[PDB]
Protein backbone atom coordinates (compact mmCIF):
# COMPACT_ATOMS: atom_id res chain seq x y z
CA UNK A 1 0.00 0.00 0.00
CA UNK A 2 1.60 3.05 -1.49
CA UNK A 3 1.74 6.65 0.55
CA UNK A 4 3.13 9.71 0.35
CA UNK A 5 2.86 11.90 3.03
CA UNK A 6 4.26 16.05 2.76
CA UNK A 7 5.55 18.06 5.33
CA UNK A 8 6.48 21.42 5.44
CA UNK A 9 6.81 25.24 7.71
CA UNK A 10 3.22 25.98 6.43
CA UNK A 11 4.66 30.17 6.58
CA UNK A 12 7.91 31.43 5.54
CA UNK A 13 9.51 34.68 5.16
CA UNK A 14 11.46 35.86 1.22
CA UNK A 15 15.00 35.17 1.70
CA UNK A 16 14.30 32.43 4.03
CA UNK A 17 15.13 28.38 3.11
CA UNK A 18 12.36 26.37 2.60
CA UNK A 19 12.73 22.77 3.63
CA UNK A 20 10.23 20.10 2.82
CA UNK A 21 10.56 16.11 3.54
CA UNK A 22 8.43 13.57 1.68
CA UNK A 23 7.78 10.70 4.22
CA UNK A 24 6.49 7.50 2.07
CA UNK A 25 5.85 4.23 2.32
CA UNK A 26 5.11 0.78 0.41
CA UNK A 27 7.88 1.10 -1.69
CA UNK A 28 11.89 1.55 -1.26
CA UNK A 29 14.23 4.10 -2.74
CA UNK A 30 16.93 1.74 -3.01
CA UNK A 31 14.98 -0.49 -5.65
CA UNK A 32 16.73 -0.69 -8.93
CA UNK A 33 14.30 2.08 -11.31
CA UNK A 34 13.06 3.89 -8.70
CA UNK A 35 12.69 7.95 -8.11
CA UNK A 36 10.41 10.53 -6.44
CA UNK A 37 10.25 13.94 -7.43
CA UNK A 38 8.00 17.42 -6.14
CA UNK A 39 6.09 19.12 -8.63
CA UNK A 40 4.63 22.42 -7.13
CA UNK A 41 1.08 24.86 -7.84
CA UNK A 42 0.57 28.28 -7.03
CA UNK A 43 -2.68 28.18 -5.87
CA UNK A 44 -5.17 29.14 -8.56
CA UNK A 45 -1.95 28.88 -10.92
CA UNK A 46 -1.27 25.70 -12.84
CA UNK A 47 1.42 22.53 -12.24
CA UNK A 48 5.17 23.35 -12.59
CA UNK A 49 7.73 20.35 -11.98
CA UNK A 50 10.26 21.17 -9.59
CA UNK A 51 13.15 18.16 -9.31
CA UNK A 52 13.60 14.32 -9.21
CA UNK A 53 15.51 11.93 -7.57
CA UNK A 54 16.59 7.90 -8.29
CA UNK A 55 17.43 5.06 -6.78
CA UNK A 56 21.36 5.70 -7.65
CA UNK A 57 21.64 9.13 -6.48
CA UNK A 58 21.28 10.67 -9.81
CA UNK A 59 19.10 14.17 -9.95
CA UNK A 60 17.05 16.21 -12.19
CA UNK A 61 16.18 19.57 -11.98
CA UNK A 62 13.91 22.36 -13.53
CA UNK A 63 16.96 24.57 -14.98
CA UNK A 64 14.89 28.04 -13.89
CA UNK A 65 15.47 27.05 -10.49
CA UNK A 66 19.11 25.14 -10.59
CA UNK A 67 20.69 27.82 -8.51
CA UNK A 68 17.72 27.68 -5.68
CA UNK A 69 17.04 23.79 -5.76
CA UNK A 70 18.77 20.77 -3.82
CA UNK A 71 16.92 17.64 -3.91
CA UNK A 72 18.06 14.73 -1.33
CA UNK A 73 16.67 11.38 0.10
CA UNK A 74 17.60 8.93 2.97
CA UNK A 75 16.52 5.60 1.49
CA UNK A 76 16.59 3.62 4.57
CA UNK A 77 14.10 6.51 6.36
CA UNK A 78 11.37 6.27 3.56
CA UNK A 79 12.62 10.12 2.87
CA UNK A 80 13.18 12.48 0.22
CA UNK A 81 13.21 16.04 1.09
CA UNK A 82 13.80 19.40 -1.90
CA UNK A 83 15.46 22.64 -0.01
CA UNK A 84 14.88 26.00 -1.79
CA UNK A 85 17.30 28.78 -0.39
CA UNK A 86 15.81 32.56 -1.22
CA UNK A 87 12.45 31.82 -1.52
CA UNK A 88 10.04 34.91 -2.83
CA UNK A 89 5.94 35.85 -2.80
CA UNK A 90 6.96 33.96 -6.02
CA UNK A 91 7.46 30.47 -4.13
CA UNK A 92 3.76 30.89 -2.72
CA UNK A 93 2.62 27.45 -3.91
CA UNK A 94 0.97 23.70 -2.99
CA UNK A 95 4.38 21.49 -3.18
CA UNK A 96 3.52 17.88 -3.79
CA UNK A 97 5.29 14.64 -3.60
CA UNK A 98 5.31 12.10 -6.51
CA UNK A 99 6.33 8.69 -7.35
CA UNK A 100 8.23 8.38 -10.73
CA UNK A 101 9.96 5.45 -11.74
CA UNK A 102 12.75 5.02 -14.88
CA UNK A 103 11.18 1.68 -15.51
CA UNK A 104 7.80 0.33 -17.26
CA UNK A 105 7.63 -2.59 -14.96
CA UNK A 106 7.73 0.10 -11.54
CA UNK A 107 5.74 2.75 -13.03
CA UNK A 108 7.07 5.32 -15.84
CA UNK A 109 4.25 8.13 -14.27
CA UNK A 110 2.80 9.91 -11.89
CA UNK A 111 0.37 7.54 -10.41
CA UNK A 112 1.16 8.72 -6.82
CA UNK A 113 0.68 12.49 -5.66
CA UNK A 114 0.68 13.04 -2.25
CA UNK A 115 -2.50 14.97 -0.87
CA UNK A 116 0.21 18.64 -0.70
CA UNK A 117 1.80 20.77 1.67
CA UNK A 118 1.19 24.38 1.23
CA UNK A 119 3.60 27.31 1.38
CA UNK A 120 2.92 30.94 1.64
CA UNK A 121 5.65 33.33 1.92
CA UNK A 122 5.08 36.62 3.02
CA UNK A 123 7.25 39.18 5.01
CA UNK A 124 3.98 40.11 6.86
CA UNK A 125 3.34 39.83 10.98
CA UNK A 126 -0.10 38.71 12.10
CA UNK A 127 -1.67 41.80 10.99
CA UNK A 128 -5.30 42.10 11.84
CA UNK A 129 -8.24 43.17 9.48
CA UNK A 130 -9.96 46.55 9.17
CA UNK A 131 -13.65 45.64 8.61
CA UNK A 132 -15.40 47.96 6.22
CA UNK A 133 -19.35 47.91 5.61
CA UNK A 134 -20.56 48.80 1.94
CA UNK A 135 -23.66 51.07 2.09
CA UNK A 136 -25.74 51.22 -1.81
CA UNK A 137 -25.25 54.58 -3.53
CA UNK A 138 -36.71 44.98 -6.23
CA UNK A 139 -33.43 43.82 -4.83
CA UNK A 140 -30.49 45.49 -2.93
CA UNK A 141 -27.08 44.47 -2.71
CA UNK A 142 -25.16 45.33 0.66
CA UNK A 143 -21.31 44.56 0.81
CA UNK A 144 -18.65 44.08 3.29
CA UNK A 145 -15.07 44.77 2.59
CA UNK A 146 -12.19 43.04 4.91
CA UNK A 147 -8.93 44.76 4.18
CA UNK A 148 -5.42 44.14 5.06
CA UNK A 149 -5.06 40.79 7.15
CA UNK A 150 -2.26 38.37 7.38
CA UNK A 151 -2.41 35.39 7.97
CA UNK A 152 -5.81 33.33 6.47
CA UNK A 153 -8.06 32.80 7.22
CA UNK A 154 -11.33 34.92 8.23
CA UNK A 155 -14.58 34.03 8.46
CA UNK A 156 -16.98 36.22 7.19
CA UNK A 157 -21.16 35.90 7.65
CA UNK A 158 -24.53 37.94 7.57
CA UNK A 159 -26.13 37.80 10.28
CA UNK A 160 -24.53 35.54 12.23
CA UNK A 161 -25.29 32.75 9.49
CA UNK A 162 -28.53 33.83 9.59
CA UNK A 163 -28.62 35.40 6.35
CA UNK A 164 -27.17 32.77 3.96
CA UNK A 165 -28.82 32.73 0.50
CA UNK A 166 -27.58 35.18 -2.21
CA UNK A 167 -24.32 35.83 -0.45
CA UNK A 168 -21.10 35.69 -2.45
CA UNK A 169 -18.12 35.97 -0.49
CA UNK A 170 -14.85 36.33 -2.96
CA UNK A 171 -11.54 34.77 -2.33
CA UNK A 172 -9.07 36.47 -0.76
CA UNK A 173 -6.39 37.93 -2.92
CA UNK A 174 -2.57 39.77 -1.92
CA UNK A 175 1.87 41.79 1.41
CA UNK A 176 -1.17 41.27 3.04
CA UNK A 177 -4.85 39.24 2.28
CA UNK A 178 -7.72 41.34 0.91
CA UNK A 179 -11.33 39.46 0.84
CA UNK A 180 -14.89 40.65 -0.02
CA UNK A 181 -18.46 40.01 0.48
CA UNK A 182 -21.66 40.80 -0.90
CA UNK A 183 -25.02 40.13 -0.21
CA UNK A 184 -28.14 40.90 -1.86
CA UNK A 185 -31.83 40.93 -0.24
CA UNK A 186 -35.48 41.87 -1.17
CA UNK A 187 -35.94 45.70 -1.43
CA UNK A 188 -38.49 45.97 1.80
CA UNK A 189 -35.81 43.45 4.29
CA UNK A 190 -33.87 46.57 4.24
CA UNK A 191 -33.04 49.33 5.80
CA UNK A 192 -35.87 48.08 7.70
CA UNK A 193 -34.15 44.96 9.25
CA UNK A 194 -30.80 45.23 10.69
CA UNK A 195 -27.71 43.56 8.34
CA UNK A 196 -24.41 42.76 9.88
CA UNK A 197 -21.59 41.58 8.26
CA UNK A 198 -19.58 38.96 10.91
CA UNK A 199 -15.99 38.64 10.61
CA UNK A 200 -13.70 36.56 12.55
CA UNK A 201 -9.95 36.95 11.84
CA UNK A 202 -8.31 33.95 14.59
CA UNK A 203 -5.07 35.15 14.18
CA UNK A 204 -4.91 38.13 15.96
CA UNK A 205 -7.92 37.06 17.56
CA UNK A 206 -10.13 39.29 15.79
CA UNK A 207 -14.14 39.47 15.85
CA UNK A 208 -16.10 42.59 14.34
CA UNK A 209 -19.50 43.06 13.62
CA UNK A 210 -20.20 45.50 11.31
CA UNK A 211 -23.98 47.13 10.87
CA UNK A 212 -24.62 48.60 7.82
CA UNK A 213 -26.32 52.04 8.16
CA UNK A 214 -27.95 53.21 5.19
CA UNK A 215 -26.43 56.80 4.42
CA UNK B 1 17.25 13.00 -21.62
CA UNK B 2 15.07 12.48 -18.74
CA UNK B 3 15.65 9.69 -17.53
CA UNK B 4 13.71 6.21 -19.06
CA UNK B 5 14.84 2.95 -19.98
CA UNK C 1 11.59 24.44 -22.78
CA UNK C 2 9.11 22.05 -24.68
CA UNK C 3 5.69 24.60 -24.60
CA UNK C 4 2.65 21.91 -24.34
CA UNK C 5 -0.39 24.14 -25.72
CA UNK C 6 -3.87 23.21 -24.41
CA UNK C 7 -6.96 24.47 -26.63
CA UNK C 8 -9.20 25.19 -25.38
CA UNK C 9 -8.75 26.33 -21.79
CA UNK C 10 -12.31 26.53 -21.19
CA UNK C 11 -14.60 24.31 -22.49
CA UNK C 12 -18.38 24.64 -21.39
CA UNK C 13 -20.30 21.35 -21.87
CA UNK C 14 -23.78 19.55 -20.69
CA UNK C 15 -23.15 16.44 -18.98
CA UNK C 16 -23.84 13.77 -21.48
CA UNK C 17 -21.99 16.20 -24.36
CA UNK C 18 -18.83 14.49 -26.01
CA UNK C 19 -15.65 16.64 -25.42
CA UNK C 20 -12.36 16.86 -27.08
CA UNK C 21 -9.47 18.76 -25.11
CA UNK C 22 -6.42 19.13 -27.91
CA UNK C 23 -2.64 19.73 -26.49
CA UNK C 24 -0.11 20.90 -29.08
CA UNK C 25 3.56 20.43 -28.04
CA UNK C 26 6.74 22.78 -29.83
CA UNK C 27 8.72 20.20 -30.57
CA UNK C 28 8.40 15.73 -30.69
CA UNK C 29 7.72 14.03 -27.44
CA UNK C 30 9.61 10.89 -28.57
CA UNK C 31 12.21 9.66 -26.16
CA UNK C 32 15.46 8.48 -27.82
CA UNK C 33 14.07 4.62 -26.67
CA UNK C 34 10.85 5.40 -28.73
CA UNK C 35 8.30 5.90 -26.48
CA UNK C 36 6.08 9.06 -26.05
CA UNK C 37 5.55 10.59 -22.99
CA UNK C 38 2.93 12.37 -23.26
CA UNK C 39 0.43 11.89 -19.56
CA UNK C 40 -2.76 13.63 -19.12
CA UNK C 41 -4.34 14.66 -15.47
CA UNK C 42 -7.29 15.78 -14.05
CA UNK C 43 -7.52 18.07 -10.84
CA UNK C 44 -10.87 18.22 -9.37
CA UNK C 45 -11.08 21.10 -7.00
CA UNK C 46 -9.87 21.11 -3.65
CA UNK C 47 -8.00 17.38 -4.44
CA UNK C 48 -4.15 16.33 -5.96
CA UNK C 49 -4.09 15.91 -9.62
CA UNK C 50 -5.17 11.95 -10.58
CA UNK C 51 -3.41 10.27 -13.63
CA UNK C 52 -5.58 9.66 -16.48
CA UNK C 53 -3.78 8.21 -19.41
CA UNK C 54 -0.27 7.83 -19.57
CA UNK C 55 2.12 7.46 -23.12
CA UNK C 56 -0.29 8.69 -25.51
CA UNK C 57 -2.86 6.52 -24.68
CA UNK C 58 -2.52 4.15 -21.96
CA UNK C 59 -5.76 4.38 -19.57
CA UNK C 60 -4.39 3.97 -15.67
CA UNK C 61 -5.69 1.35 -13.89
CA UNK C 62 -9.31 2.17 -12.70
CA UNK C 63 -9.95 5.32 -15.03
CA UNK C 64 -13.25 4.60 -16.90
CA UNK C 65 -13.37 3.96 -20.71
CA UNK C 66 -15.37 6.76 -21.72
CA UNK C 67 -11.82 8.85 -21.75
CA UNK C 68 -9.31 8.07 -24.48
CA UNK C 69 -6.12 9.83 -25.88
CA UNK C 70 -4.85 9.89 -29.44
CA UNK C 71 -2.08 11.70 -31.43
CA UNK C 72 1.67 11.38 -32.10
CA UNK C 73 4.48 13.45 -32.53
CA UNK C 74 3.56 16.97 -31.33
CA UNK C 75 -0.45 16.72 -31.89
CA UNK C 76 -2.42 14.92 -29.02
CA UNK C 77 -6.10 14.78 -27.89
CA UNK C 78 -8.20 13.66 -25.07
CA UNK C 79 -11.62 12.64 -25.58
CA UNK C 80 -14.22 12.21 -23.40
CA UNK C 81 -17.26 10.18 -25.00
CA UNK C 82 -20.05 11.21 -22.62
CA UNK C 83 -19.20 13.75 -19.85
CA UNK C 84 -20.64 13.05 -16.42
CA UNK C 85 -20.29 15.08 -13.64
CA UNK C 86 -17.39 13.78 -11.98
CA UNK C 87 -15.20 14.42 -14.89
CA UNK C 88 -15.66 18.18 -14.25
CA UNK C 89 -12.44 20.11 -13.24
CA UNK C 90 -9.35 21.49 -14.40
CA UNK C 91 -7.38 18.79 -17.27
CA UNK C 92 -3.89 18.66 -17.73
CA UNK C 93 -1.69 17.57 -20.35
CA UNK C 94 2.00 16.27 -19.30
CA UNK C 95 5.33 15.28 -21.22
CA UNK C 96 7.80 13.76 -18.98
CA UNK C 97 10.43 13.67 -22.48
CA UNK C 98 12.54 16.65 -22.28
CA UNK C 99 14.04 18.29 -18.95
CA UNK C 100 12.11 20.72 -17.94
CA UNK C 101 9.49 18.26 -17.27
CA UNK C 102 6.41 20.55 -18.41
CA UNK C 103 2.40 20.54 -18.41
CA UNK C 104 -0.53 22.12 -20.54
CA UNK C 105 -1.75 25.66 -19.00
CA UNK C 106 -4.87 23.78 -17.94
CA UNK C 107 -7.88 23.07 -19.83
CA UNK C 108 -11.25 24.18 -17.50
CA UNK C 109 -14.17 21.85 -18.20
CA UNK C 110 -17.02 23.69 -16.86
CA UNK C 111 -20.73 23.32 -17.03
CA UNK C 112 -22.96 25.27 -20.33
CA UNK C 113 -26.06 27.47 -19.33
CA UNK C 114 -27.87 30.35 -20.56
CA UNK C 115 -26.28 33.83 -20.84
CA UNK C 116 -26.83 36.20 -18.06
CA UNK C 117 -25.73 39.68 -17.58
CA UNK C 118 -23.73 40.77 -14.68
CA UNK C 119 -25.60 42.28 -11.80
CA UNK C 120 -23.66 45.30 -11.18
CA UNK C 121 -23.72 47.20 -7.89
CA UNK C 122 -20.61 50.14 -7.15
CA UNK C 123 -19.71 51.48 -2.71
CA UNK C 124 -17.87 54.32 -1.84
CA UNK C 125 -15.23 54.12 0.85
CA UNK C 126 -16.65 53.86 4.48
CA UNK C 127 -16.61 56.58 6.90
CA UNK C 128 -14.65 53.85 8.65
CA UNK C 129 -11.81 54.03 5.74
CA UNK C 130 -11.66 57.34 5.44
CA UNK C 131 -10.95 57.95 9.14
CA UNK C 132 -7.72 56.18 8.21
CA UNK C 133 -6.09 57.39 5.03
CA UNK C 134 -7.38 54.92 3.00
CA UNK C 135 -9.94 55.12 0.32
CA UNK C 136 -11.02 51.71 -1.36
CA UNK C 137 -13.89 51.40 -3.98
CA UNK C 138 -16.03 48.20 -4.19
CA UNK C 139 -17.54 46.83 -7.58
CA UNK C 140 -19.33 43.76 -7.54
CA UNK C 141 -20.30 41.80 -10.84
CA UNK C 142 -22.69 39.12 -9.80
CA UNK C 143 -23.99 35.96 -11.50
CA UNK C 144 -23.19 36.44 -15.27
CA UNK C 145 -22.55 33.90 -17.74
CA UNK C 146 -19.85 32.97 -19.93
CA UNK C 147 -17.26 33.87 -17.72
CA UNK C 148 -15.46 36.62 -19.97
CA UNK C 149 -15.47 39.80 -18.63
CA UNK C 150 -14.13 43.11 -18.96
CA UNK C 151 -14.05 45.41 -15.95
CA UNK C 152 -12.59 48.91 -16.30
CA UNK C 153 -12.52 51.72 -13.69
CA UNK C 154 -13.30 55.48 -14.74
CA UNK C 155 -12.65 58.36 -12.33
CA UNK C 156 -13.51 61.57 -13.91
CA UNK C 157 -13.36 60.02 -17.26
CA UNK C 158 -9.78 58.93 -16.76
CA UNK C 159 -9.15 55.32 -17.20
CA UNK C 160 -7.77 53.89 -13.61
CA UNK C 161 -5.23 50.84 -14.45
CA UNK C 162 -3.29 51.31 -11.45
CA UNK C 163 -4.50 49.73 -8.11
CA UNK C 164 -7.01 47.74 -8.83
CA UNK C 165 -7.25 44.01 -7.28
CA UNK C 166 -10.03 41.43 -8.78
CA UNK C 167 -11.26 38.38 -7.22
CA UNK C 168 -13.66 35.47 -9.44
CA UNK C 169 -16.00 32.54 -7.96
CA UNK C 170 -15.40 29.27 -9.01
CA UNK C 171 -18.91 28.07 -11.19
CA UNK C 172 -21.90 27.96 -8.67
CA UNK C 173 -22.61 24.09 -8.21
CA UNK C 174 -26.44 25.10 -8.38
CA UNK C 175 -27.21 28.42 -10.86
CA UNK C 176 -24.05 27.40 -13.25
CA UNK C 177 -22.90 31.24 -13.04
CA UNK C 178 -19.90 33.00 -12.04
CA UNK C 179 -19.13 36.18 -10.12
CA UNK C 180 -17.04 39.21 -9.40
CA UNK C 181 -15.63 41.35 -7.20
CA UNK C 182 -13.45 44.29 -7.96
CA UNK C 183 -11.35 46.83 -5.79
CA UNK C 184 -10.13 50.24 -6.46
CA UNK C 185 -7.96 51.32 -3.63
CA UNK C 186 -6.81 55.07 -3.96
CA UNK C 187 -5.22 57.48 -1.41
CA UNK C 188 -7.55 59.14 0.97
CA UNK C 189 -5.95 62.40 -0.90
CA UNK C 190 -6.60 61.67 -4.49
CA UNK C 191 -9.95 60.19 -3.55
CA UNK C 192 -10.51 63.79 -2.45
CA UNK C 193 -9.50 65.18 -5.40
CA UNK C 194 -11.92 63.58 -7.92
CA UNK C 195 -15.62 63.38 -7.62
CA UNK C 196 -17.31 60.93 -10.27
CA UNK C 197 -16.51 57.18 -9.99
CA UNK C 198 -17.48 54.48 -12.62
CA UNK C 199 -17.46 50.88 -12.34
CA UNK C 200 -17.90 49.97 -16.34
CA UNK C 201 -18.44 46.12 -17.32
CA UNK C 202 -18.49 44.95 -20.95
CA UNK C 203 -20.12 41.58 -20.79
CA UNK C 204 -21.26 39.47 -24.23
CA UNK C 205 -25.22 39.77 -22.99
CA UNK C 206 -24.86 43.44 -23.91
CA UNK C 207 -24.05 45.48 -26.89
CA UNK C 208 -23.25 48.56 -24.08
CA UNK C 209 -21.50 48.45 -21.19
CA UNK C 210 -23.32 48.32 -17.96
CA UNK C 211 -22.23 51.18 -15.69
CA UNK C 212 -22.35 52.01 -12.24
CA UNK C 213 -21.30 54.81 -10.98
CA UNK C 214 -21.38 57.71 -8.08
CA UNK C 215 -20.36 61.01 -7.10
CA UNK C 216 -18.34 61.72 -3.86
CA UNK C 217 -19.36 64.82 -3.30
CA UNK C 218 -23.50 63.41 -3.05
CA UNK C 219 -22.17 60.65 -0.49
Amino acid sequence: AVTLKESGPGILKPSQTLSLTCSFSGFSLSTSGMGVGWIRQPSGKGLEWLAHIWWDDDRSYNPSLKSQLTISKDAARNQVFLRITSVDTADTATYYCVRRAHTTVLGDWFAYWGQGTLVTVSAAKTTAPSVYPLAPVSSVTLGCLVKGYFPEPVTLTWNSGSLSSGVHTFPAVLDLYTLSSSVTVTSSTWPSQSITCNVAHPASSTKVDKKIEPR
Amino acid sequence: QFRHD
Amino acid sequence: DVLMTQTPLSLPVSLGDQASISCRSSQSIVHSNGNTYLEWYLQKPGQSPKLLIYKVSNRFSGVPDRFSGSGSGTDFTLKISRVEAEDLGVYYCFQGSHVPLTFGAGTKLELKRADAAPTVSIFPPSSEQLTSGGASVVCFLNNFYPKDINVKWKIDGSERQNGVLNSWTDQDSKDSTYSMSSTLTLTKDEYERHNSYTCEATHKTSTSPIVKSFNRNEC
